[PDB]
Protein backbone atom coordinates (compact mmCIF):
# COMPACT_ATOMS: atom_id res chain seq x y z
CA UNK A 1 0.00 0.00 0.00
CA UNK A 2 0.96 3.63 -0.73
CA UNK A 3 -0.47 6.84 -2.23
CA UNK A 4 -2.02 6.73 -5.70
CA UNK A 5 -1.29 9.78 -7.81
CA UNK A 6 -4.28 10.53 -10.05
CA UNK A 7 -3.90 12.56 -13.22
CA UNK A 8 -6.43 15.32 -13.76
CA UNK A 9 -6.99 16.73 -17.23
CA UNK A 10 -7.43 20.49 -16.99
CA UNK A 11 -8.16 22.86 -14.04
CA UNK A 12 -11.70 21.71 -13.27
CA UNK A 13 -10.70 18.06 -12.91
CA UNK A 14 -7.71 19.26 -10.89
CA UNK A 15 -10.06 20.98 -8.47
CA UNK A 16 -12.24 17.89 -8.06
CA UNK A 17 -9.12 15.80 -7.64
CA UNK A 18 -7.86 18.10 -4.91
CA UNK A 19 -11.15 17.73 -3.02
CA UNK A 20 -10.90 13.95 -3.39
CA UNK A 21 -7.27 14.07 -2.22
CA UNK A 22 -8.25 16.09 0.84
CA UNK A 23 -11.15 13.77 1.75
CA UNK A 24 -9.01 10.67 1.22
CA UNK A 25 -6.44 11.99 3.66
CA UNK A 26 -3.88 12.02 0.86
CA UNK A 27 -4.41 8.37 0.03
CA UNK A 28 -4.87 9.85 -3.41
CA UNK A 29 -2.94 12.91 -4.54
CA UNK A 30 -3.06 14.84 -7.80
CA UNK A 31 -0.97 15.53 -10.85
CA UNK A 32 -2.53 17.65 -13.55
CA UNK A 33 -1.92 18.10 -17.26
CA UNK A 34 -3.60 20.08 -20.06
CA UNK A 35 -4.54 17.08 -22.18
CA UNK A 36 -5.28 13.40 -21.81
CA UNK A 37 -2.21 12.59 -23.90
CA UNK A 38 -0.05 14.64 -21.52
CA UNK A 39 -1.55 12.71 -18.61
CA UNK A 40 -0.74 9.46 -20.43
CA UNK A 41 2.86 10.66 -20.62
CA UNK A 42 3.00 11.56 -16.92
CA UNK A 43 1.86 8.03 -16.13
CA UNK A 44 4.45 6.55 -18.50
CA UNK A 45 7.14 8.59 -16.73
CA UNK A 46 5.85 7.34 -13.37
CA UNK A 47 4.95 10.87 -12.30
CA UNK A 48 1.28 9.93 -12.02
CA UNK A 49 -0.26 6.50 -11.36
CA UNK A 50 -3.56 6.49 -13.18
CA UNK A 51 -6.58 8.09 -14.78
CA UNK A 52 -9.92 7.07 -16.27
CA UNK A 53 -9.96 6.99 -20.09
CA UNK A 54 -12.32 6.84 -23.03
CA UNK A 55 -11.73 3.81 -25.26
CA UNK A 56 -9.88 5.73 -27.96
CA UNK A 57 -7.42 6.98 -25.35
CA UNK A 58 -7.07 3.47 -23.91
CA UNK A 59 -5.82 2.50 -27.37
CA UNK A 60 -3.11 5.19 -27.17
CA UNK A 61 -2.21 4.27 -23.61
CA UNK A 62 -2.22 0.55 -24.39
CA UNK A 63 0.11 0.96 -27.32
CA UNK A 64 2.48 2.56 -24.83
CA UNK A 65 2.21 -0.30 -22.35
CA UNK A 66 -0.43 0.92 -19.92
CA UNK A 67 -3.10 -1.57 -18.88
CA UNK A 68 -6.80 -1.39 -18.02
CA UNK A 69 -7.45 -1.74 -14.26
CA UNK A 70 -11.16 -1.25 -13.54
CA UNK A 71 -14.00 -0.19 -15.82
CA UNK A 72 -16.84 2.29 -15.32
CA UNK A 73 -20.14 0.46 -14.78
CA UNK A 74 -23.41 2.44 -15.06
CA UNK A 75 -26.94 1.75 -13.81
CA UNK A 76 -27.08 -1.80 -15.13
CA UNK A 77 -29.08 -2.39 -18.30
CA UNK A 78 -29.14 -6.16 -17.90
CA UNK A 79 -31.40 -7.09 -14.96
CA UNK A 80 -28.61 -8.67 -12.90
CA UNK A 81 -28.10 -10.80 -9.78
CA UNK A 82 -24.52 -9.66 -9.09
CA UNK A 83 -22.97 -6.63 -7.35
CA UNK A 84 -21.90 -3.67 -9.51
CA UNK A 85 -18.19 -4.26 -8.87
CA UNK A 86 -18.49 -7.85 -10.16
CA UNK A 87 -20.98 -7.14 -12.97
CA UNK A 88 -19.57 -7.30 -16.52
CA UNK A 89 -19.67 -3.99 -18.38
CA UNK A 90 -22.01 -3.80 -21.41
CA UNK A 91 -20.69 -0.87 -23.41
CA UNK A 92 -22.37 2.36 -24.36
CA UNK A 93 -24.18 3.36 -27.53
CA UNK A 94 -22.38 5.75 -29.83
CA UNK A 95 -24.98 7.84 -31.64
CA UNK A 96 -25.28 10.74 -34.08
CA UNK A 97 -27.78 13.34 -32.87
CA UNK A 98 -29.49 16.17 -34.76
CA UNK A 99 -32.34 18.62 -34.20
CA UNK A 100 -35.73 17.29 -35.27
CA UNK A 101 -36.36 20.67 -36.90
CA UNK A 102 -33.31 20.17 -39.14
CA UNK A 103 -35.57 18.07 -41.37
CA UNK A 104 -33.53 17.14 -44.46
CA UNK A 105 -30.60 15.76 -42.44
CA UNK A 106 -29.73 12.04 -42.40
CA UNK A 107 -26.59 9.96 -42.21
CA UNK A 108 -26.45 10.26 -46.00
CA UNK A 109 -26.56 14.07 -46.20
CA UNK A 110 -23.91 14.84 -43.57
CA UNK A 111 -21.32 16.09 -46.05
CA UNK A 112 -20.60 19.83 -45.76
CA UNK A 113 -22.69 20.17 -42.61
CA UNK A 114 -21.40 21.42 -39.24
CA UNK A 115 -20.33 18.81 -36.66
CA UNK A 116 -19.76 18.60 -32.92
CA UNK A 117 -17.30 16.00 -31.54
CA UNK A 118 -16.36 15.10 -27.97
CA UNK A 119 -12.70 15.29 -28.96
CA UNK A 120 -10.34 13.94 -31.61
CA UNK A 121 -9.38 10.32 -30.83
CA UNK A 122 -12.37 9.57 -28.60
CA UNK A 123 -14.67 6.61 -29.37
CA UNK A 124 -18.19 7.98 -29.95
CA UNK A 125 -17.08 11.51 -30.72
CA UNK A 126 -14.45 10.59 -33.29
CA UNK A 127 -13.14 7.07 -34.01
CA UNK A 128 -16.53 5.54 -34.75
CA UNK A 129 -18.08 8.32 -36.85
CA UNK A 130 -14.93 9.30 -38.77
CA UNK A 131 -13.95 5.68 -39.28
CA UNK A 132 -17.37 5.06 -40.81
CA UNK A 133 -17.23 8.22 -42.91
CA UNK A 134 -13.70 7.56 -44.18
CA UNK A 135 -14.75 4.06 -45.12
CA UNK A 136 -17.92 5.12 -46.90
CA UNK A 137 -16.36 8.05 -48.74
CA UNK A 138 -13.35 5.92 -49.59
CA UNK A 139 -11.35 9.00 -48.65
CA UNK A 140 -8.88 9.84 -45.88
CA UNK A 141 -9.68 13.57 -46.08
CA UNK A 142 -11.93 13.44 -43.02
CA UNK A 143 -10.80 17.00 -42.32
CA UNK A 144 -12.65 18.15 -45.43
CA UNK A 145 -15.91 16.22 -45.00
CA UNK A 146 -17.74 18.63 -42.68
CA UNK A 147 -17.67 22.35 -43.54
CA UNK A 148 -16.85 23.32 -39.95
CA UNK A 149 -16.58 21.45 -36.65
CA UNK A 150 -15.62 21.59 -33.03
CA UNK A 151 -13.31 18.65 -32.53
CA UNK A 152 -11.21 19.46 -29.44
CA UNK A 153 -7.63 18.44 -30.02
CA UNK A 154 -7.40 19.35 -33.69
CA UNK A 155 -5.41 22.29 -35.12
CA UNK A 156 -7.00 25.47 -33.62
CA UNK A 157 -6.75 27.31 -36.94
CA UNK A 158 -8.36 24.47 -38.91
CA UNK A 159 -11.98 23.93 -39.94
CA UNK A 160 -12.12 21.14 -37.36
CA UNK A 161 -11.85 23.75 -34.62
CA UNK A 162 -13.82 26.56 -36.23
CA UNK A 163 -16.90 25.89 -34.08
CA UNK A 164 -15.13 25.50 -30.74
CA UNK A 165 -15.59 28.39 -28.29
CA UNK A 166 -12.79 28.15 -25.70
CA UNK A 167 -13.34 29.15 -22.04
CA UNK A 168 -15.26 31.99 -20.36
CA UNK A 169 -12.66 34.51 -21.51
CA UNK A 170 -12.67 33.01 -24.98
CA UNK A 171 -9.21 31.51 -24.41
CA UNK A 172 -8.09 27.93 -25.04
CA UNK A 173 -10.27 27.49 -28.11
CA UNK A 174 -10.31 23.78 -29.07
CA UNK A 175 -8.25 22.53 -26.12
CA UNK A 176 -9.18 18.92 -25.34
CA UNK A 177 -10.21 19.50 -21.72
CA UNK A 178 -13.31 20.82 -19.93
CA UNK A 179 -12.26 24.48 -20.29
CA UNK A 180 -13.43 24.28 -23.90
CA UNK A 181 -17.17 24.99 -23.79
CA UNK A 182 -17.95 22.26 -26.34
CA UNK A 183 -15.61 19.58 -24.97
CA UNK A 184 -16.67 16.04 -24.14
CA UNK A 185 -20.10 14.43 -24.25
CA UNK A 186 -21.93 17.35 -22.68
CA UNK A 187 -19.94 19.96 -24.60
CA UNK A 188 -20.59 18.35 -27.98
CA UNK A 189 -24.27 17.92 -27.15
CA UNK A 190 -24.37 21.58 -26.07
CA UNK A 191 -22.80 22.49 -29.40
CA UNK A 192 -25.79 20.80 -31.03
CA UNK A 193 -28.38 22.19 -28.60
CA UNK A 194 -27.24 25.78 -29.25
CA UNK A 195 -27.32 25.03 -32.97
CA UNK A 196 -23.65 25.79 -33.43
CA UNK A 197 -23.48 22.42 -35.13
CA UNK A 198 -25.89 20.31 -37.21
CA UNK A 199 -24.91 16.97 -35.67
CA UNK A 200 -23.29 15.85 -32.44
CA UNK A 201 -21.41 12.58 -32.04
CA UNK A 202 -21.93 11.47 -28.45
CA UNK A 203 -23.47 8.52 -26.66
CA UNK A 204 -27.10 7.62 -25.97
CA UNK A 205 -26.90 8.47 -22.34
CA UNK A 206 -25.77 12.07 -23.01
CA UNK A 207 -29.02 13.02 -24.75
CA UNK A 208 -31.16 11.66 -21.89
CA UNK A 209 -29.11 13.20 -19.11
CA UNK A 210 -29.29 16.69 -20.62
CA UNK A 211 -32.96 16.91 -21.60
CA UNK A 212 -36.41 17.02 -20.02
CA UNK A 213 -35.15 18.48 -16.76
CA UNK A 214 -32.38 15.97 -16.09
CA UNK A 215 -29.94 18.91 -16.16
CA UNK A 216 -30.72 22.25 -14.54
CA UNK A 217 -27.79 23.89 -16.32
CA UNK A 218 -28.93 27.03 -18.15
CA UNK A 219 -28.31 25.78 -21.73
CA UNK A 220 -29.93 22.43 -20.96
CA UNK A 221 -32.84 23.18 -18.60
CA UNK A 222 -35.24 23.76 -21.53
CA UNK A 223 -34.15 20.98 -23.85
CA UNK A 224 -36.86 18.50 -24.81
CA UNK A 225 -36.04 15.01 -26.12
CA UNK A 226 -38.77 15.25 -28.73
CA UNK A 227 -36.79 18.08 -30.30
CA UNK A 228 -33.96 15.65 -31.13
CA UNK A 229 -33.50 12.71 -33.51
CA UNK A 230 -30.89 9.99 -33.97
CA UNK A 231 -29.33 9.29 -37.34
CA UNK A 232 -29.29 5.57 -38.15
CA UNK A 233 -26.77 4.07 -40.57
CA UNK A 234 -29.51 2.97 -42.98
CA UNK A 235 -30.38 6.61 -43.66
CA UNK A 236 -33.42 6.81 -41.38
CA UNK A 237 -34.04 9.11 -38.41
CA UNK A 238 -35.46 7.92 -35.10
CA UNK A 239 -36.63 9.29 -31.74
CA UNK A 240 -33.89 9.24 -29.10
CA UNK A 241 -35.79 6.42 -27.37
CA UNK A 242 -34.69 4.07 -30.15
CA UNK A 243 -30.91 4.19 -29.64
CA UNK A 244 -30.90 0.36 -29.45
CA UNK A 245 -31.93 0.17 -33.05
CA UNK A 246 -30.30 3.36 -34.21
CA UNK A 247 -26.66 3.70 -33.10
CA UNK A 248 -23.31 3.81 -34.89
CA UNK A 249 -21.67 1.25 -32.62
CA UNK A 250 -21.32 -0.16 -29.12
CA UNK A 251 -18.34 1.42 -27.41
CA UNK A 252 -16.20 -0.09 -24.70
CA UNK A 253 -16.80 1.54 -21.28
CA UNK A 254 -14.32 4.14 -20.12
CA UNK A 255 -11.77 2.54 -17.84
CA UNK A 256 -8.93 3.29 -15.45
CA UNK A 257 -5.44 2.61 -16.82
CA UNK A 258 -2.09 2.54 -15.09
CA UNK A 259 1.37 1.17 -15.54
CA UNK A 260 1.38 -2.59 -15.35
CA UNK A 261 3.74 -2.50 -12.37
CA UNK A 262 1.29 -0.28 -10.43
CA UNK A 263 -2.00 -1.90 -11.55
CA UNK A 264 -2.57 -4.17 -8.55
CA UNK A 265 -1.99 -1.32 -6.13
CA UNK A 266 -4.09 1.21 -8.03
CA UNK A 267 -6.94 -1.32 -8.09
CA UNK A 268 -6.72 -1.92 -4.34
CA UNK A 269 -6.89 1.77 -3.50
CA UNK A 270 -9.72 2.52 -5.94
CA UNK A 271 -11.91 -0.30 -4.69
CA UNK A 272 -11.50 1.16 -1.20
CA UNK A 273 -11.98 4.74 -2.37
CA UNK A 274 -15.32 3.95 -3.97
CA UNK A 275 -16.52 2.19 -0.83
CA UNK A 276 -16.07 5.62 0.75
CA UNK A 277 -17.06 8.05 -2.01
CA UNK A 278 -18.84 6.04 -4.68
CA UNK A 279 -22.59 5.48 -4.95
CA UNK A 280 -23.94 4.67 -1.47
CA UNK A 281 -20.38 5.25 -0.30
CA UNK A 282 -19.88 5.84 3.42
CA UNK A 283 -19.02 9.50 2.82
CA UNK A 284 -21.12 10.35 -0.24
CA UNK A 285 -23.10 12.66 -0.30
CA UNK A 286 -22.11 14.01 3.16
CA UNK A 287 -18.44 14.65 2.31
CA UNK A 288 -17.50 13.80 -1.28
CA UNK A 289 -18.97 11.93 -4.22
CA UNK A 290 -16.39 10.57 -6.64
CA UNK A 291 -18.92 10.10 -9.45
CA UNK A 292 -20.58 13.53 -9.33
CA UNK A 293 -19.54 16.88 -10.83
CA UNK A 294 -22.79 18.52 -11.93
CA UNK A 295 -22.97 16.78 -15.34
CA UNK A 296 -19.45 17.89 -16.22
CA UNK A 297 -18.18 14.30 -16.08
CA UNK A 298 -14.96 15.23 -14.27
CA UNK A 299 -12.53 12.33 -13.67
CA UNK A 300 -15.41 9.88 -14.16
CA UNK A 301 -18.69 10.01 -16.03
CA UNK A 302 -21.41 11.24 -13.69
CA UNK A 303 -23.60 8.25 -14.55
CA UNK A 304 -21.06 5.79 -13.14
CA UNK A 305 -22.49 3.47 -10.48
CA UNK A 306 -19.13 1.89 -9.67
CA UNK A 307 -15.76 0.85 -11.03
CA UNK A 308 -15.91 -2.85 -11.91
CA UNK A 309 -13.26 -5.55 -11.79
CA UNK A 310 -12.34 -6.85 -15.22
CA UNK A 311 -12.79 -10.44 -16.31
CA UNK A 312 -9.76 -12.35 -17.53
CA UNK A 313 -7.09 -9.75 -16.71
CA UNK A 314 -7.54 -8.37 -20.25
CA UNK A 315 -4.80 -6.70 -22.24
CA UNK A 316 -5.87 -3.37 -23.70
CA UNK A 317 -6.65 -5.10 -27.00
CA UNK A 318 -8.87 -7.68 -25.30
CA UNK A 319 -10.62 -4.98 -23.27
CA UNK A 320 -11.31 -2.86 -26.35
CA UNK A 321 -12.22 -5.82 -28.55
CA UNK A 322 -10.51 -6.86 -31.78
CA UNK A 323 -13.04 -5.14 -34.08
CA UNK A 324 -12.66 -1.71 -32.45
CA UNK A 325 -8.88 -2.06 -32.28
CA UNK A 326 -8.78 -2.77 -36.01
CA UNK A 327 -11.23 0.05 -36.69
CA UNK A 328 -8.90 2.48 -34.90
CA UNK A 329 -5.87 1.01 -36.67
CA UNK A 330 -7.54 1.50 -40.04
CA UNK A 331 -8.54 5.10 -39.30
CA UNK A 332 -5.07 5.91 -37.97
CA UNK A 333 -3.73 5.03 -41.44
CA UNK A 334 -5.17 8.34 -42.58
CA UNK A 335 -2.96 10.42 -40.27
CA UNK B 1 0.83 2.51 -36.93
CA UNK B 2 1.98 0.02 -34.26
CA UNK B 3 4.45 1.40 -31.67
CA UNK B 4 3.95 3.99 -28.89
CA UNK B 5 3.01 7.42 -30.26
CA UNK B 6 5.37 8.88 -27.65
C1 LIG C 1 -30.03 5.43 -22.96
O1 LIG C 1 -29.73 6.20 -21.84
C2 LIG C 1 -30.72 6.41 -20.86
C3 LIG C 1 -30.13 7.28 -19.79
O2 LIG C 1 -28.96 6.66 -19.31
C4 LIG C 1 -31.26 5.13 -20.25
O3 LIG C 1 -32.24 5.43 -19.21
C5 LIG C 1 -31.85 5.18 -17.87
O4 LIG C 1 -32.12 3.77 -17.94
C6 LIG C 1 -32.17 3.21 -16.61
C7 LIG C 1 -31.99 1.71 -16.70
O5 LIG C 1 -32.48 1.17 -17.92
C8 LIG C 1 -33.40 3.75 -15.89
O6 LIG C 1 -33.50 3.18 -14.59
C9 LIG C 1 -33.26 5.29 -15.79
O7 LIG C 1 -34.42 5.85 -15.20
C10 LIG C 1 -32.99 5.93 -17.17
N1 LIG C 1 -32.56 7.31 -16.98
C11 LIG C 1 -33.23 8.34 -17.48
C12 LIG C 1 -32.65 9.71 -17.15
O8 LIG C 1 -34.25 8.25 -18.17
C13 LIG C 1 -31.78 4.36 -21.45
O9 LIG C 1 -32.19 3.07 -21.09
C14 LIG C 1 -30.66 4.15 -22.47
N2 LIG C 1 -31.15 3.42 -23.59
C15 LIG C 1 -30.48 2.42 -24.09
C16 LIG C 1 -31.03 1.79 -25.29
O10 LIG C 1 -29.48 2.03 -23.60
C1 LIG D 1 -13.54 0.39 -42.02
O1 LIG D 1 -13.21 -0.62 -42.93
C2 LIG D 1 -12.24 -1.55 -42.52
C3 LIG D 1 -12.02 -2.52 -43.66
O2 LIG D 1 -13.14 -3.39 -43.77
C4 LIG D 1 -12.73 -2.34 -41.34
O3 LIG D 1 -11.63 -3.16 -40.98
C5 LIG D 1 -11.92 -4.56 -41.13
O4 LIG D 1 -12.67 -5.05 -40.05
C6 LIG D 1 -13.03 -6.41 -40.23
C7 LIG D 1 -14.16 -6.71 -39.26
O5 LIG D 1 -13.77 -6.39 -37.94
C8 LIG D 1 -11.77 -7.26 -40.09
O6 LIG D 1 -11.95 -8.68 -40.16
C9 LIG D 1 -10.84 -6.85 -41.20
O7 LIG D 1 -9.59 -7.50 -41.02
C10 LIG D 1 -10.62 -5.35 -41.21
N1 LIG D 1 -9.90 -5.03 -42.41
C11 LIG D 1 -8.69 -4.53 -42.41
C12 LIG D 1 -8.29 -3.87 -43.68
O8 LIG D 1 -7.95 -4.60 -41.48
C13 LIG D 1 -13.07 -1.38 -40.23
O9 LIG D 1 -13.66 -2.07 -39.14
C14 LIG D 1 -14.00 -0.27 -40.74
N2 LIG D 1 -14.10 0.77 -39.78
C15 LIG D 1 -15.20 0.94 -39.13
C16 LIG D 1 -15.14 1.91 -38.02
O10 LIG D 1 -16.19 0.32 -39.40
C1 LIG E 1 -6.24 6.03 3.86
O1 LIG E 1 -5.53 4.88 3.53
C2 LIG E 1 -5.14 4.05 4.61
C3 LIG E 1 -4.43 2.83 4.05
O2 LIG E 1 -5.39 1.91 3.52
C4 LIG E 1 -6.36 3.57 5.36
O3 LIG E 1 -5.94 2.88 6.54
C5 LIG E 1 -7.23 4.75 5.72
O4 LIG E 1 -8.41 4.21 6.32
C6 LIG E 1 -7.53 5.53 4.44
N1 LIG E 1 -8.39 6.65 4.68
C7 LIG E 1 -9.15 7.25 3.77
C8 LIG E 1 -10.07 8.25 4.39
O5 LIG E 1 -9.12 7.03 2.57
C1 LIG F 1 -15.39 -5.59 -25.91
C2 LIG F 1 -15.20 -6.42 -24.66
N1 LIG F 1 -13.99 -7.21 -24.80
C3 LIG F 1 -15.05 -5.50 -23.41
O1 LIG F 1 -14.70 -6.24 -22.29
C4 LIG F 1 -16.13 -4.48 -22.97
C5 LIG F 1 -17.55 -4.66 -22.96
C6 LIG F 1 -18.46 -3.68 -22.52
C7 LIG F 1 -17.95 -2.45 -22.05
C8 LIG F 1 -16.57 -2.22 -22.02
C9 LIG F 1 -15.70 -3.23 -22.47
FE1 LIG G 1 -16.33 7.66 -24.67
ZN1 LIG H 1 -25.44 -2.54 -32.75
ZN1 LIG I 1 -6.33 -12.49 -22.08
Amino acid sequence: YTRVVWCAVGPEEQKKCQQWSQQSGQNVTCATASTTDDCIVLVLKGEADALNLDGGYIYTAGKCGLVPVLAENRKSSKHSSLDCVLRPTEGYLAVAVVKKANEGLTWNSLKDKKSCHTAVDRTAGWNIPMGLIVNQTGSCAFDEFFSQSCAPGADPKSRLCALCAGDDQGLDKCVPNSKEKYYGYTGAFRCLAEDVGDVAFVKNDTVWENTNGESTADWAKNLKREDFRLLCLDGTRKPVTEAQSCHLAVAPNHAVVSRSDRAAHVEQVLLHQQALFGKNGKNCPDKFCLFKSETKNLLFNDNTECLAKLGGRPTYEEYLGTEYVTAIANLKKCS
Amino acid sequence: LEACAF
